[PDB]
């Protein structure tokens, strides 16, 4: 009976810790993933912006050329 | 002991604070400067107001509680406010920009840099308890302060502090009062993150409290200042067994039955006697009308029918002057005429607390004050109506993924909408699961 | 702290601009001089998110930029030309000949660099920036042209910061340069993809309204002005003075249901020597602010639907009556409204009303109506690029004709998204 009494016990202390375990690592992926997206995002929008710089660029030599 | 730390997130969690923190002060004796005469116990005591107030050496009683908002605005009122001697400095909290009714915004892009320090503010907090039972999170899902940042942090206190106990007073979206198209996408959103991290969930539907107002008080277009201070009256029903202490009865047994299983957390409220003081005057409220009261549908803070669901408990918290042989008479006079059905697995019976201590009014409140109020909280399946007006708005606008860029910028994923509607839906299968009727 | 610096390009965009800076500077009792004299501390609460404060000079946080100095010299001459930071006025001389395509690639970008940098210096200053707000017009070549190229330079080092333009809808009535059909398309392109939220101020219906409402025979610029200025302060009271949509990011985040659908049509009301002492009842006042005739952009609301709607009810009025007019315009107009965006109408009321107005509505739209104004734009472009007319003016500065043809193609799949929406029910 005392063994089952012990078992009990640190069942319900393994559960605890997993559970706030679990929300850490959760936690930790969403931000990552979040973070990556946001940048990239970010990162797209100002390669669209150069290459359009580029191109007035190469509008710019078009004209000197004539 | 027992000692409560009370979180306010968004600008409805930071005013709803306000008029929370005023109420308890009038309640308590406690005076705007902190000092309470009545406390003859200088820096201490064990007395049933310090598990929410703590005290200091000059006796003043600061309230326990921290203040997050990402826009200084609304936490600098109260910075200026008349209560601005009560709170500490460092509880009140205030980041430069708000999360621009986007949770993705709340949660991640703006909510990151500040949770650090609200976490901190609370571990403070926490130090000072001797025994700290759990906290109080008031916030509103259509903003991106009260939703993202109020997962986020609701996720944070799971991680820091375990299994210790999470209650909330979350703010259904109104129409009437709607500030954002997309409040139902923050709603899906935070619902679906908080549900795994949140003990027992309390909901007020603005639209409810605005129709009470109109109704009860007359008023004609009721201001964020007429609900928050019903709410507060309700809210401090429900604590009222913490801060005050023969007939009351801890919350705590009462969340022991209005917690049938994990998931069904939601319990309905409905307050009584809502009354002006014209009213009032010449009137005479029993325990009888004030029961009734609670069991009429127009009273609840959340607008759903009981009828069309079944309860799995139903809780009455009085205060004031009442007796226990009243409340009996009551409650079975109810019965007589109401069809209160609850599910087979319930027992078919009303838990009651009556605390002594009578209500209390803020002065130029709307509210008459009365000898005897009550608050039931019942666990009826009627609340899932709730969701399901929400999810659907969710659905529609989801359809044309609408408003949908604005999320994923911030770097979330729609992979996080539909999950969360998901899980909405399998919350409304297992209400309709819990009123099937056992074979 | 929430600061919107503010950017006029343009002959039109400087003079719209110079208008608005005097009408805000009055609702704020702010004078020329930079001095306060108001009588309401409400006044002064919000007057950071468009001045600095300095003698406690606020100052407006304006950028002024012309490719012809003529233009800047004319504001500087009129009223509040102190007001404006002498550093932030910034013309060039050789003016862009009414070319988008010498603004956006030839002189503006001459002349783009300097801009940037005052822009740098006022944002810098800028405690929490909000955005940036654009006064021009699409006809023009300073503000079209240079006005776009601007928008992307900034975009790059601002990426999130939300971008409001004002730009002004050409119009043929306004006549002026043949060619304005290119120049619109072009900027519109540029906008489509570089600008959070705008306002399609069509100078036709400003027209419009004179010549009928107004009964002017003759309108003029200063005419039109009037206008738009009006809608201006309508269309910034909630920004200027302390709910609903009170920064740039939140009113998009609830009118922009998608990213190219971000163009809206204005609406105020009352728009006339006759008085007519009698107040507007507020039910009136949200009829005319519905009114198309109210509307300043050149499209009937009733020929689409209201993807998106914002009231700003400026004035002493009862709440409840204008939630009521609200609602029941909602109700019998609700066809017009689309089903998929529920919640898609919400209105804000101010006590300040404008200056000679017991009250004003002002009205904001993303109706998928707007679809009409592109469509003119993009008939003029295709008759005028049938024939390849003035298209050596372009093509001079390097500009190729695949380059107009993307321009039409975007303005069509603009028009397009907007009839698919209008046509999409659940
Ligand atoms: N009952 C009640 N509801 C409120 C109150 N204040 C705001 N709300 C509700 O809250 C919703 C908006 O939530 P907020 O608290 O303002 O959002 P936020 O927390 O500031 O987040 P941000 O968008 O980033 O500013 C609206 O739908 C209102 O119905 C209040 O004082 N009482
Ligand atoms: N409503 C209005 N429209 C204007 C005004 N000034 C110019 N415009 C319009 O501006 C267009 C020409 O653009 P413009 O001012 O010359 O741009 P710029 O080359 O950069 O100076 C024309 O179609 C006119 O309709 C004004 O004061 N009010
Ligand atoms: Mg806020």
């Amino acid at each position: 009976k005392r063994e089952h009494e012990r078992e009990v016990i640190q069942k319900a202390i393994e559960e605890n810790n997993n559970f706030i375990k679990m929300a850490k690592e959760k936690l930790a992926q969403k931000m990552e993933s979040n973070k990556e997206n946001r940048e990239a995002h970010l990162a797209a929008m100002l390669e669209r912006l150069q290459e359009k710089d580029k191109h007035a660029e190469e509008v710019r030599k078009n004209k000197e050329l004539k | 002991m027992r000692e409560c730390i009370s979180i306010h997130v968004g600008q409805a969690g930071v005013q709803i604070g306000n008029a929370c923190w005023e109420l308890y002060c009038l309640e308590h004796g406690i005076q705007p400067d902190g000092q309470m005469p009545s406390d003859k116990t200088i820096g201490g005591g064990d007395d049933s107001f310090n598990t929410f107030f703590s005290e200091t050496g000059a006796g003043k009683h600061v309230p326990r509680a921290v203040f997050v908002d990402l826009e200084p605005t609304v936490i600098d009122e109260v910075r200026t406010g008349t209560y601005r001697q009560l709170f500490h400095p460092e509880q009140l909290i205030t980041g430069k920009e708000d999360a621009a009714n986007n949770y993705a915004r709340g949660h991640y892009t703006i909510g990151k840099e500040i949770i650090d320090l609200v976490l901190d503010r609370i571990r403070k907090l926490a130090d000072q308890c001797t025994g700290l039972q759990g906290f109080l999170v008031f916030h509103s899902f259509g903003g991106g302060t009260g939703s993202g940042f109020t997962s986020l942090l609701m996720e944070r206190l799971s991680v820091d502090y375990g299994k210790k106990s999470k209650l909330e007073f979350s703010i259904y979206p109104a129409p009437q009062v709607s500030t954002a198209v997309v409040e139902p996408y923050n709603s899906i959103l935070t619902t679906h993150t908080t549900l795994e991290h949140s003990d027992c969930a309390f909901m007020v539907d603005n639209e409810a409290i605005y129709d009470i107002c109109r109704r009860n008080l007359d008023i004609e277009r009721p201001t964020y200042t007429n609900l928050n201070r019903l709410i507060s009256q309700i809210v401090s029903s429900i604590t009222a067994s913490l801060r005050f202490d023969a007939l009351n009865v801890d919350l705590t047994e009462f969340q022991t039955n209005l917690v049938p299983y994990p998931r069904i957390h939601f319990p309905l409220a409905t307050y009584a006697p809502v009354i002006s003081a014209e009213k009032a005057y010449h009137e005479q409220l029993s325990v009888a009308e004030i029961t009734n009261a609670c069991f009429e549908p127009a009273n609840q803070m959340v607008k759903c029918d009981p009828r069309h669901g079944k309860y799995m408990a139903c809780c009455l918290l009085y205060r004031g002057d009442v007796v226990p042989k009243d409340v009996n008479a009551a409650i079975a006079t109810i019965k007589t005429k109401r069809s209160i059905q609850f599910v087979d697995w319930c027992p078919t019976g009303f838990k009651v607390g009556i605390n002594y201590q009578p209500p209390t009014v803020v002065p130029g409140g709307d509210l008459a004050k009365v000898q005897r109020a009550v608050c039931m909280l019942s666990n009826t399946t009627a609340i899932a109506e709730a969701w399901a007006r929400l999810d659907h708005k969710f659905d529609l606008m989801y359809a044309k993924r609408a408003f949908v860029h604005w999320y994923v910028g911030e770097g979330m994923e729609e992979g996080e909408f539909s999950e969360a509607r998901e899980d909405m839906a399998a919350l409304e299968k297992d209400y309709e699961e819990v009123g099937v009727d056992s074979v | 702290m929430r600061e919107i610096v503010h950017i006029q390009a343009g002959q039109c965009g400087n003079q719209i601009g110079a208008k608005f800076w005097e009408v805000i500077s009055d609702e704020h009792g702010i004078d020329p001089t930079g001095s306060y004299h108001g009588d309401s501390d409400l006044q002064l609460e919000r007057i950071n998110v468009y001045y600095n404060e300095a003698g406690n000079k606020y100052v407006p946080r304006a950028i002024l930029v012309d490719l012809e100095p003529g233009t800047m010299d004319s504001v500087r001459s009129g009223p509040f030309g102190q007001i404006f930071r002498p550093d932030n006025f910034v013309f060039g001389q050789s003016g862009a000949g009414n070319n988008w395509a010498k603004g956006h690639y030839t002189e503006g970008a001459e002349l783009v660099d300097s801009v940037l940098d005052v822009v740098r210096k006022e944002s810098e200053s800028c405690d929490c920036l909000q955005g940036f707000q654009l006064t021009h017009s699409l006809g023009g070549g300073t503000g079209s042209g240079m006005g776009t190229l601007l928008i992307s330079k900034i975009r790059e080092e601002y990426p999130d910061r939300i971008m409001n333009t004002f730009s002004v809808m050409p119009s043929p009535k306004v006549s002026d340069t043949v060619v304005e059909p290119y120049n619109a398309t072009l900027s519109v392109h540029q906008l489509v993809e570089n600008t959070d939220e705008t306002y399609c101020i069509d100078n036709e219906a400003l027209y419009d309204i004179c010549f009928r409402t107004l009964k002017l025979t003759t309108p003029t610029y200063g005419d039109l002005n009037h206008l738009v200025s009006a809608t201006m302060s309508g269309v910034t009271t909630c920004l200027r003075f302390p709910q609903l949509n009170a920064d740039l990011r939140k009113l998009a985040v609830n009118m922009v249901p998608f990213p190219r659908l971000h163009f809206f049509m204005p609406g105020f009301a009352p728009l006339r020597t006759s008085q007519q002492y009698r107040g507007l009842t507020v039910p009136e006042l949200t009829q005319q602010m519905f009114d198309s005739k109210n509307m300043m952009a050149a499209c009937d609301p009733r020929h689409g639907r209201y993807l998106t709607v914002a009231a700003i009810f400026r004035g002493r009025m009862s709440m409840k009556e204008v939630d009521e007019q609200m609602l029941n315009v909602q109700n019998k107009n609700s066809s017009y409204f689309v089903e998929w965006i529920p919640n898609n109408v919400k209105t804000a009321v101010c006590d300040i009303p404008p200056r000679g107005l017991k009250m004003s509505a002002t009205f904001i739209g993303n109706s998928t109506a707007i679809q009409e104004l592109f469509k003119r734009i993009s008939e003029q472009f295709t008759a005028m690029f049938r024939r390849k007319a003035f298209l050596h003016w372009y093509t001079g500065e390097g500009m190729d004709e695949m380059e107009f043809t993307e321009a039409e193609s975007n303005m069509n799949d603009l028009v397009s998204e907007y009839q698919q929406y209008q046509d999409a029910t659940a």
